[PDB]
């Protein structure tokens, strides 16, 4: 049931984006006024993060370097999902996810996905992304994240678990992630069993987004005096 | 001793005045040693001494 747009924009897969301090919470412990070093996969702080136009909809398949951040600044929620696998052109598995019926979910399976897929809007409509798909593994439903609202994401996948974590705050700049502190809470938790190594946005159709990569570094992560975190350094950035 | 859900140890149970955020489930210590724990079903906090 797909649109046949494939708008196929045409803008360089950089952008400059002032970022910093995002974080996500890298364990469920409880620390008071501790300074945490923390190696993981996090993204650079002043990091590259792609800032794509959209519907004319630029949404090329995406590198997946170790892992990914994304955002968005939508009062209607109009970007729905994200598309992760080695390939997403249905010769592998992907990993849908999808944000309608105000809850998340997210389905890891081998998609015959649309060149340019949106979300249909009434009635919604899965097969306006994808017409069919085969060889599943993974099923996932969770609350939905919403409340110009920014929404930011962190997506991970280590050793075939798959993982976001989010933070939602109002912003007024939309040209530039907001500065200043923000830590991101777990919102699922999948054993998809893929290889990612390619993205691709998904889109409901009546849009632009940032997207970011993750790099295995060190992270001082400062905490409060009741175990929220304040502040963080990317260890070797500069 | 101890299993909570996979945690484990030794201590004597007493009820805890520490709050956690949403994000966390155990804390710790300076010198990183665990004191209070969230009970796995009940969200009420413990204080493993
Ligand atoms: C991202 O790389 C591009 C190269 O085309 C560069 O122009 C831009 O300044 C870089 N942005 C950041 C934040 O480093």
């Amino acid at each position: 049931q797909c649109v046949n747009l494939t708008t196929r924009t045409q803008l360089p897969p950089a952008y400059t984006n002032s970022f910093t301090r995002g974080v996500y919470y890298p364990d469920k412990v409880f620390r008071s006024s501790v300074l945490h070093s923390t190696q993981d996969l996090f993204l650079p702080f002043f990091s590259n993060v792609t800032w794509f136009h959209a519907i004319r909809f630029d949404n090329p398949v995406l590198p997946f370097n170790d892992g990914v951040y994304f955002a968005s600044t939508e009062k209607s929620n109009i970007i729905r999902g994200w598309i992760f696998g080695t390939t997403l052109d249905s010769k592998t598995q992907s990993l849908l996810i999808v944000n309608n019926a105000t809850n998340v979910v997210i389905k890891v399976c081998e998609f015959q996905f649309c060149n340019d897929p949106f979300l249909g809007v009434w009635m919604e409509s899965e097969f306006r992304v994808y017409s069919s798909a085969n060889n599943c593994t993974f099923e996932y439903v969770s609350q939905p994240f919403l409340m110009k609202n920014l929404r930011e994401f962190v997506f991970k996948n280590i050793d075939g678990y798959f993982k976001i974590y989010s933070k939602h705050t109002p912003i007024n700049l939309v040209r530039d992630l907001p500065q200043g502190f923000s830590a991101l809470e777990p919102l699922v938790d999948l054993p998809i069993g893929i290889n990612i190594t390619r993205f691709q946005t998904l889109l409901a159709l009546h849009a632009a987004y940032y997207v970011g990569y993750l790099q295995p570094r060190t992270f001082l992560l400062k905490y409060n005096e009741n175990g929220t975190i304040t502040d963080a350094v990317d260890c070797a950035l500069d | 001793n101890f299993n909570f859900n996979g945690l484990t140890g030794t201590g004597v149970l007493t009820e805890s005045n520490k709050k956690f955020l949403p994000f966390q489930q155990f804390g710790r210590d300076i010198a990183d040693t665990t004191d209070a724990v969230r009970d796995p079903q009940t969200l009420e906090i413990l204080d493993i001494t």
